[PDB]
RNA sequence: UUUCACUCAUUUCGUUAAAUGUUAA
RNA sequence: AAGGUUCCUAAACAACAUUACUUGGAUUAGGGUGAAUCGAUCCUAAAUUACAGAUGGAAAUCCUUAAGAAAAGGAUUGAAAGGGAAUAAGAUUAAUAGUUCUUAAUCAAGAGAAAUGGUAACAUAUCAUGAACUUUAAAAUGGAGUGUGAAAAUCUACGGAAGAGUUCUCUUUUCUUCUUAACAAAAGUAAAUUCCACUGAAAUGAAUCAAUCAGAGAAGUGGAAUUUAUUGGCUUUGUAAGAAAUUCAAUGAAUUGUGGUAUUUUUGCAGUCUUCAUAAAAAUUAAAGGGAAUCUUUUGCUCGUACUAAUAACCGCAACAGGUCUCCAAGAAGCAAAAUCUUUAGUUAAAUAGAAUAACGCAGGUAAGGGAAGUCGGCAACAUAGCUCUGUAAGUUAGCAAGAAAGAGUAGCUCUGGUGAUUAUCGAAUCAGAACUUUAAAGGUUAGGGGAAUCCGACUGUUUAAUAAAAACAUAGCAUUCUGAUAAAUCUAAAAGGUUCAUUACAGAAUGUGAUUUCUGCCCAGUGCUCUG
RNA sequence: GAUUCACGCAGUGUUAACGUGCAAAUUACUUGUCAUAUUUGAGUAUAGGGGCGAAAGACUCAUCGAACUAUCUAGUAGCUGG
């Protein structure tokens, strides 16, 4: 047989990210003394639309604390931020929407976004539009805090992980039903080349494991092991359940 | 109804390939290479087009008179008159407010 | 090609040392004094015949003068 | 094309130079078998692949 | 339309003349010569191409500076 | 001019009655003006998904994809204020 | 062998390797 | 782009262009391609390749700033359609011309305690000092549709000059020319937008085709700025009439007003709509914050430049009815860049002709009476067809069906009235109405056959280049599975290797069904998958 | 991602012409379509148990249910011809 389309995707030839008009990398500024033992003030110059993502990006301009000049960052807009706003980042920042504080200073029940999964990595969790993470508890013995991930899973992180207070803007993006195939075509203008998906059963046995015979069907169970080799791994992987839920 | 031809070797109607057809002696129509439309300066704060500066190409400002590319004012040529008035009030009022708040208030 | 507007500069222009050649053209109604200098070709239009003569008394004798009329030279 | 590199034009010119025939005096040498130039081509007959 | 009609759009060169072998074998997009093995320092020769070896090799040219050395 | 297909009357008769009714709520709220939280003028209009600009006020506000403020984005702003006030005092 | 504590190879990251740790203040 | 001397001239016609050739894109021999201003050269985009390093048995692969004692900061290449300093008119050659000649310019690199004015928006033939460092702006950014300024083309009113056509029947008639560059100047005078000063709006006003705006301030008056194909948009001026065009004479003479409430094209401007789409970067330039320090003339190098750009110069074996990216664009008529005819330009030859006018053919037609009785099948042909008024069913996702179906009118000549601007004249095609006449009028060309049902696919869309265009594929909708990112999928022999990922569960990856409505029944024995056992 | 006409494009029908053709897939009328899931030039990326595919085993230089080219190779033939 041939190589299935999933195999061809890892090569990255026509499936590369269409990132040409993208604004940049959206993350917190590098952690330093002024972000660890003081506060820095940032001015939200503008709010812009980053292609390929559902949330607006804000151009924040911090003054350089060690040298003379500016220091331009690119934050992700928390819902409610406006142009000309002042945002403060540091271990002593005020607990307002848009400020950046270590996850160990927020009280229990605080809603944060753009959480660092490891201190100094500048943003991993809760980054999609309308998403957020909640603070569950603190453990001052080992300086670790528990937060609830947007998927519902619970994670343990060090209290030094910075985070931005609030929820990510652009909420309710996926609630609008796509109506036309053209609208779905324009969704991936800054994404991968994956939209028009041909059913495996509609192909031939060479191309796909589902390539059927005189009747369009699968013929073998579509729940497979995780250890299945690439090429034959299709459908559901390590599925503990199937069907509809009542 | 005199029909003309491209004078240069460009054969496509790109932005840099703008042409205007003018008349000449004997009813002759020639081809003139017309320039592109350029934007003006904007205030660095509000993004509004400043008044008193022409909208020409960046190299053409070198040929302009030294007094014909800027406005005689503080932060003139980079900020609007409104962009500067708020700067003066911010620089003054904030300085006065903290002059009475700390240092043995 | 530039154009001078009155007498006070053309006499000043002629009395300067930057002149190169002068062509005087007698049109149907007016007369043009196209003084060719190093850079430009300054011209002056006169409707008075007498005022034109005063210019011709001021032309330096060490320069070339060309007469142009209804027939090309 | 109208536009060409300097080296390409000189190799174009040499192809013009080599599209000639045997001079008459050369054909009159003793024991001569060279009467025609079999390396000849015409623009509408064969493209020179360059 | 895979025959006569599809040949009309062929006006873009794939190979141009190479600098080391002089043949129209320099691939413009691949940036290598199919014949003499350009920028690769070693000349491109293969045992399966025995005829390709007897067309361009030592002794097929002028031998400007080696004819005297072996004669000497 | 219409009876019940107000703004989704441009879709004609080719997307399903339910799907046109669902998108009616979004399409009305997407193209509607909102009260500016600073100058209190009904001038805020959408520019991109999640970005709103006050036309006669010179401000840009981050918000929901189709509404200026979402329900989930409003209870969060009140929740933070309550925690902030409690944290400051004892 | 198992169960713990450390770092010292090692894994994964961040920067203009730009105030880490301990004292004085 | 591709071709490569096919371009021009002369001699010559053995061969070639399915006859012939004095012709030739064919033979022979000469000649022809001129740039400071047009491009390459310069910059970067997708992407591409080096030293050192990492990997590999190996060739070699990876990395492109991360690993480096390498590069104030990040190497090489990458566009004759992206960005970009500066040239136009006339004439000339058998052929080159934004390239030569005349005339007229432009640009770059050189050389010879530091200003006023306006309340303000802001303004001053260089002017009126401004280093390191930092910032801002420009280069530099989608599409649609509406309104409008300006130029050109076409059309038209007024006043002529010159030439040509018609003229036995008339025609104060019909036709042609009446022009102007780059670069600069500033008599006169526009449209639109944004700001500034006075004053403070409600009895709310102001405004557009639509909108839209106002006490963080409307309308009014008076100013300022920018754009409008070079200076400053239009007329005008220098250029510049000496050019060029139309005439006259045998080189020499004549003239070259003013408009339009018309159409199209181009070009800007102003707001409106639209996106789960937001629609490049660098070279290079200017300004600001800051306060360190105390007109003339010279040069402007390398390369391309001829010709076709196609029913004969390109790709298809060819002078092949196939294919191949663009620029400029007249009149009639009409809704129309439609069909049809003509003007400027091009051509009359583009695989040979003459005679006769048999059958069978290819292309275009017509037909007595009947009207699908032919045939697998109304296949092929016939038939309806523009515009205006009336009128329009079941069904329905309430949007449609719908140009449903059906009926009436339409010509020519002579008139009448409506739709405006300026204080009677001026101008636009459009609508309606009335007599009279005839061959009773959309139909020269262009130009929907209609209705009642059944099956499949929901729809717009894609598909077996060369026998299958479809009920097949896609699609939005529904649903399922895994993954906290050192992950999931997955390329590589390996790799501080690679893709989704400039990403982070409203996400990534893997699948089935196929809009909307209604409903998704019972079974965990077997085979898969899973388990915290 | 409404209905149509036009410049263009495709290839529904005649299963017309042609079928030692204009053409190793073309011509005429008819039909469909004729801007947003649009058409298109150049640059660039993806390569053979590989690529690309709105999926026909389609396309990958007139070559595809595994391209072209050279070597193993004068591959083997209980089969056919001499």
């Amino acid at each position: 047989g041939r190589r299935t389309l999933s195999q061809r995707k890892g090569r990255g030839s026509i499936f590369k990210s269409r990132s040409h008009h993208k604004l940049g990398v959206a993350q917190h500024r590098a952690i330093d003394f002024f972000e660890r033992h003081s506060t820095v003030r940032g001015l939200v110059k503008s709010i812009e639309h980053d292609p390929g993502r559902g949330a607006p990006l804000a151009r924040v301009v911090f003054r350089n604390p060690r040298q003379y000049g500016l220091d331009k960052e690119l934050f992700i807009c928390a819902e409610g931020l406006y142009s000309g706003q002042y945002i403060y980042c540091g271990s002593k920042a005020s607990l307002h929407i848009g400020n950046v504080l270590p996850i160990g200073q927020c009280p229990e029940g605080t809603v944060v976004c753009n959480v660092e999964s490891k201190p100094g990595d500048r943003g991993i969790i809760a980054r999609a539009s309308g998403n957020y993470a909640t603070v569950i508890s603190h453990n001052a013995d080992n300086e670790t805090t528990r937060i609830r991930l947007p998927s519902g899973a619970k994670k343990t992180l060090k209290s030094n992980c910075r985070a931005m207070v609030g929820i990510i803007a652009g909420g309710g993006r996926t609630e609008k039903p796509i109506l036309k195939a053209g609208v779905a075509y324009r969704m991936y203008k800054a994404k991968r080349t994956t939209w028009p998906r041909v059913r495996g059963v509609a192909m031939n046995p060479v191309d796909h494991p589902h390539g059927g015979g005189n009747h369009q069907h699968v013929g073998h169970p579509t729940t497979l092991k995780r250890s299945s080799p690439p090429g034959q791994k299709a459908g559901k992987v390590a599925a503990r359940r199937t069907g509809l839920i009542r | 109804a005199v029909r003309v031809t491209y004078v240069r070797k460009h054969s496509y109607n790109t932005k840099s390939n703008g042409i205007r057809i003018v008349k000449t002696a004997g009813g002759n129509m020639t081809v003139q290479h017309r320039q592109k439309i350029s934007n003006g300066v904007r205030c660095g704060d509000c993004g509004c087009v400043l008044a008193g500066i022409r909208h020409i190409r960046p190299h053409q400002y070198g040929w302009l008179g030294k007094s014909k590319r800027t406005v005689t004012r503080a932060y003139g040529g980079v900020k609007c008159h409104k962009c500067v008035q708020k700067k003066i009030l911010r620089a003054f009022l904030i300085n006065e407010h903290n002059l009475i708040k700390l240092a043995a208030a | 090609p530039k154009q001078v507007q009155e007498f006070k500069q053309i006499l000043k222009l002629l009395k300067s040392g930057s002149i190169r050649a002068v062509r005087v053209k007698t049109n149907g109604e007016n007369t043009k004094f196209k003084v060719r200098c190093a850079k430009y070709l300054y011209t002056y239009i006169c409707a008075d015949k007498a005022k034109a003569e005063e210019l011709k008394k001021a032309i330096p004798k060490d320069i070339h003068v060309v007469e142009i009329a209804k027939k090309a030279p | 094309t109208g536009h060409k590199g300097f080296s390409y034009k000189l190799k174009l010119g040499k192809k013009i130079h080599q599209n000639r025939g045997v001079p008459q005096w050369f054909r009159m040498k003793t024991g001569n078998t060279i009467n025609y130039n079999f390396k000849r081509r015409h623009w509408n007959r064969r493209k020179m692949g360059m | 339309t895979k025959g006569t009609s599809c040949r009309g759009t062929r006006h873009n060169k794939t190979h141009i003349l190479c600098k080391r072998c002089g043949k129209r074998s320099w691939h413009l997009q691949k940036q290598r010569c199919a014949s003499c093995g350009y920028p690769d320092a070693k000349m491109r020769q293969y045992a399966w191409g025995y005829k390709a070896l007897r067309r361009r090799t030592q002794g097929t040219g002028r031998m400007r500076h080696l004819k005297i050395a072996l004669k000497r | 001019r219409t009876k019940k297909v107000g703004i989704v009357g441009k879709y004609g008769t080719r997307y399903g009655a339910s799907l046109r009714k669902v998108i009616k709520k979004i399409e009305i709220a997407q193209h509607s003006k909102y009260v500016c939280p600073f100058c209190c003028k009904e001038a805020v209009r959408r520019t991109a998904c999640g970005i709103w600009e006050c036309k006669g006020c010179k401000k840009q506000i981050a918000g929901g994809a189709y509404t200026l403020s979402t329900i989930s984005g409003a209870t969060v702003r009140s929740t933070v204020r309550r925690l902030r006030d409690a944290k400051n005092s004892q």
